[PDB]
């Protein structure tokens, strides 16, 4: 229904910017809150970054406030992760959440993309 | 024994009827009048899972209507279809002269089943539904009605402010329920979006956050499946989105009213029947937000006053009752001037010169 | 021009409104009130046979319906199921206010077949058939009615002792008949005590000998058994009057105000007794017999269907005439005391 | 703020309410009556050609009725059962309380088809339907009725000289008819002279020429059973309120009233021996006087406007109380509280 | 449907008397004005006198008033017209006419005799 897909990451020097997208078709008027989560190998999940469809309030981590930007275009049914100042330390895979509010009888929420790596290189 | 009250400059005291006082000024008929105030504005939660649980089924007690003759405008009315699971009806059709509730902002329309163990639909809370200038005490089938309370008071004449003029057309949507096991504890409410498709309802939703699950179903919401009807459910971790004296948990203080418009003010040639408005176009809006202290001083003697009313008419044997003003005014004037009254005495205040 | 009585110190006089009686102090609306007495406290016979010989069907005249708000426990009460021999029915639905007669120690249950001259069932000697505080003149099916008659009061000074208190438990019993011919003088009339076993009755059989008869006896089968107002117009008057009334709208205090939480339609009433007095009672008997000449025209004239205002316009007309207007501080048309 | 009139010494004066005038002498409720006068008084046409054009078919407007005391005779009447092509009735049937006006001379009885828009039928001129001491103001099916005002008054200490004696037969006529294409511009009449014999109607012809039609017709037209309808037709050829504003008001006031009281005394009080639903009106006439009587019709023209206002402003299905609230303001009016002993508004005066 | 028969025409001295009859059938009573026309050769018809059916009026000609009277019997369905004192200008054929008020729905009007001569000898 709101298939999610990442896109944009690959190999990148520290101290550089970076813009990560996520998109969905098929419903995506359902969504409430696209997000983004990372997991380094060996790491439990923590959160990034979080934005409300309508734009209410926008959420970051206390490790990546003021270098992190989350934005939409609404009308593309994308959104989009513009970064800047890496550090080796954000060297793994990203994944943009799409959780809804009403679903259906398979009652499934909070959707999840396959992620994609980001590889920083000092 | 029905209580009423009077306004002296803009403060509300329950007439001292037992203390008979004479500084009250009635001079003539136009001067009594009745307001039907609603339950809503004292803050009682007004969703459909939480209202139905204060309208019960009994069997054994007539039903009774009462005249009244200005308004308040409702913000949620209520329109019932409930039948019986074998096919039997449950509600009785409505009278000839019992019409919908006018100015209703959204009308909560429910459809479905459940067991009937009553021959009529009493209020738990003793209050009223209120149907165009009609209190009734029962439900009638297929009108919508909202429920509230009567008053009677005895305004001011000098310039006919209250319910004449505005000290200082309308859109009414229709929301669609599905309901089974109605009456009882264990029912279950389904709100309609179309045929197919249904959510599953709780208490917490707002109208203004049904309209838009409504719209976010029909943007995106994979109506045009044949696979049968399906049931949405909400994600359970996003929020939706005598001087008289008040003692209810919240007053509203403006009074939003509706009345019947003066015999005196249509001038134009629409008095024939054949040339003139419908039953929609009787009516004259208004708005009363100048003072907050007489406004809840209503709210709370309409709260007092149904004791007495319920009592009255329980005794009468009249099925419709448009002769509680004409009582008062003839049981007022056989008390002052009944017989011999001094001019002395403080009973009959005349004065000397 | 209803006559209405007043009543002063336990003592009965018709109210002459063309004298301008100044005595009567109609202090407030609470003071007036309407009373059913029943006919057969009068003396008239009371059993089936007897009963129905006063009671003839005409065409052409509209019935009529009035109110009283206080009654007294009835000794006989009628109830009617006659039907035409082709299996028409003969006597009107009653409409839906109409509620049985309450305080009934025995019910007469008259069925069977007869002729039906007329539309509706009218009263020969012209009293009213009594319908849950809504008198009427015609009798309507299935509904339990008592013949009476209905008389109007001032009461003094709203004493709270009179219709309220009493200054000085229910059972039903059915009995039940099977009739033909109603209606006309060739009448036959059998009592049922279980279906297929039935007693002839007899002119002089009273209700308590029915009921021995139950036990006395142990393919219908019928058997043989060989056993200032003056009341001087009656032959007979009660002097005890054991009355009932709606409740009093102060009385109830608790919870049970709410319709909901509330007693049935049988659980309203309120009882008394007011034996202690007899010239005053048998003066209301009176009274009420001879107010029903002018109720009857009254209530022919108008064309409403239920009147319920009737001491509403008592009260206006004695309103407009002591205080009509320019009237004299000594001029006696305004009882008005100066000093 | 319906209008009511004051007779004294044969002189009609609009009371105001305003006024509170001290001249006018209340006594009792006995009064207050209501008069109901026909239409065909103030010089209207009254043949049915023209008067189905005064009469009109709306929806959404629910029905009101109101009672009249006494009434006058009629010379015109009218009886409708009007049907749709489909075979769905058009008028309501008539309720329970409502019975045909009882003084008429001629029963124009019409019959047929036609299209019906609205729910209910009223009147284009804002004027009322008399049922009988039960003015209405829509038309019901197979009840008769006349075309009326009503009127309200307070007669003079009530000497008995108004409404119950006549200072100075019944046998009506019915006249039957056949319409098609009704409540259009496009109608067509024709005068039912028998089973099978017709006569083209039109406006100029009179009640009594009409009656004439039907005795020549049978006693000449020999009837061949040529059989169907057949349709004649005539040759072509030959053969201090002011009433001014009314262009014809009758000198003569005609009418009658509910029985008196008192009066039968033998055993007619009874209902199952008194009389039956016809039997009980009085008659009377009040020729000798043409200012109060011209006056009077021009009273109820007057008062139709606010007494229309104020049955829509109501929710009553019947109305009966509209003299008892009037007894009830004139009380509050004058003896309200606090008069002065010496004052316009307190009428009391000393010695 | 009112056949009109007249009678009584012939040869007549001047200044002499005659009656002339107009008899009908059929339906008669619808029959509202019975009259009487004349024509001699070579003119144009022209009135001679008229009675309606309730002897409600009569109507002579000036050239005929005061000589000419026009009757009826009512329950003969008969009607004269008897004259007096004769003149040359008379002799011409006299006609009955009959025009009734209603009529059957082929709509004639206006009945006409065959008309019978009457001449004038002097
Ligand atoms: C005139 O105004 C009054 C005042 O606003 C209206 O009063 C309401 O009457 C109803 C019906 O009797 C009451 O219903 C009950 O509510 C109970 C729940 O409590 C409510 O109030 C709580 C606050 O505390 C209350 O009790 C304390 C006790 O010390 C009081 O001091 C205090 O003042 C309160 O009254 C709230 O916390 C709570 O959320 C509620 O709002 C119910 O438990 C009770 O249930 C019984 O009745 C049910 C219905 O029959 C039945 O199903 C149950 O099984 C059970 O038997 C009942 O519903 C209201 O409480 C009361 N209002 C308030 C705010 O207390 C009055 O109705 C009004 N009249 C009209 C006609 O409008
Ligand atoms: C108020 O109080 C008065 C006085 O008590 C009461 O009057 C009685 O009721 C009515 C008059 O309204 C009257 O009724 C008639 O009674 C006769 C009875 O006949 C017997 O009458 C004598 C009674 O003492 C008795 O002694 C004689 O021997 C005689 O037999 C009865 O015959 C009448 O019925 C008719 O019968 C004839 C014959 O078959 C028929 O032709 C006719 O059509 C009737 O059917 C009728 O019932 C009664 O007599 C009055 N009693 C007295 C003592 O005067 C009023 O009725 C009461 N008012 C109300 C409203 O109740
Ligand atoms: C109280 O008394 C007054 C005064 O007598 C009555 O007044 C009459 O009211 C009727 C109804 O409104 C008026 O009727 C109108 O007739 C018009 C035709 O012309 C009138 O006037 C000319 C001369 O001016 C004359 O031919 C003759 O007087 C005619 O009567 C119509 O055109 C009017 O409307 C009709 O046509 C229009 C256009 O098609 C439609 O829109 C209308 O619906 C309707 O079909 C109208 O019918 C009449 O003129 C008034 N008379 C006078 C003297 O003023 C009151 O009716 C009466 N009130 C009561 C009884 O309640």
């Amino acid at each position: 229904q709101v298939q999610l897909q990442e896109s944009g990451g690959g190999q990148v020097q520290a101290g550089g910017s970076l813009r990560l997208s996520c998109a969905a078709s098929g419903s995506t008027s359902v969504i409430y809150a696209m997000g983004w989560y990372r997991q380094a190998p060996g790491k439990q999940r923590e959160l990034v970054a979080a934005i409300t469809r309508g734009v209410g309030s926008t959420n970051y981590a206390d490790s990546v406030k003021g270098r992190f930007t989350i934005s939409r275009d609404n009308a593309k049914n994308t959104m989009y992760l513009q970064m800047n100042s890496l550090k080796p330390e954000d060297t793994a895979v990203y994944y943009c959440n799409a959780r809804l509010l009403v679903a259906p009888p398979p009652y499934e929420y909070d959707y999840w993309g396959q992620g994609t790596q980001v590889t920083v290189s000092s | 024994s029905i209580p009423l009250g009077v306004i002296h400059n803009s403060t509300l005291q329950v007439s001292d009827v037992d203390k008979l006082v004479c500084r009250d000024k009635l001079s003539s008929t136009n001067q009594l009048r009745s307001v039907g105030l609603n339950l809503e504005g004292n803050g009682v939660a007004t969703d459909v899972p939480s209202a139905t649980k204060r309208w019960g089924f009994r069997s054994g007690v007539p039903p009774k209507v009462v005249n009244y003759e200005a308004g308040e405008w409702a913000e949620n009315c209520y329109n019932l279809e409930i039948k019986k699971p074998d096919g039997s009806e449950c509600l009785p059709a409505a009278p000839d002269g019992i019409r919908g509730f006018p100015r209703c902002r959204y009308v909560h329309k429910v459809s479905g089943t459940g067991p009937c163990a009553g021959d009529f639909a009493f209020h738990k809370e003793g209050a009223f539904f209120l149907y165009d200038r009609l209190a009734s005490t029962v439900i009638y089938r297929g009108t919508t009605f909202a429920e509230g309370v009567v008053a009677f008071l005895i305004l001011p004449q000098a310039k006919k402010d209250f319910f004449s003029s505005h000290p200082l057309g309308y859109y009414s949507t229709t929301i669609r329920y599905q309901a089974t096991g109605f009456g009882t504890n264990e029912t279950e409410y389904l709100f309609e979006v179309d045929n197919l498709t249904y959510v599953q309802l709780e208490s917490r939703f707002t109208p203004q956050f049904l309209l838009q699950l409504n719209e976010t179903i029909y943007t995106s919401g994979k109506r045009s499946n044949t696979t049968g009807k399906l049931i949405w459910k909400v994600n359970p971790e996003i929020d939706t989105t005598e001087a008289i004296v008040n003692a209810q948990p919240k007053c509203n203080p403006n009074l939003h009213y509706w009345t019947t418009q003066d015999e005196g003010a249509a001038i134009g040639l629409a008095w024939i029947p054949y040339f003139g408005p419908a039953a929609e176009g009787i009516y004259i809006e208004g708005l009363m937000h100048n003072q907050d202290g007489l406004i809840c001083g209503l709210r709370q003697l309409a709260n007092e006053t149904t004791q007495a009313l319920q009592l009255f008419l329980r005794a009468t044997t009249e099925l419709r009752t448009f002769s509680i003003l004409n009582r008062k005014a003839i049981d007022f004037l056989l008390q002052r001037w009944g017989g011999t009254c001094h001019i002395l005495g403080p009973d009959c205040c005349i004065e000397p010169h």
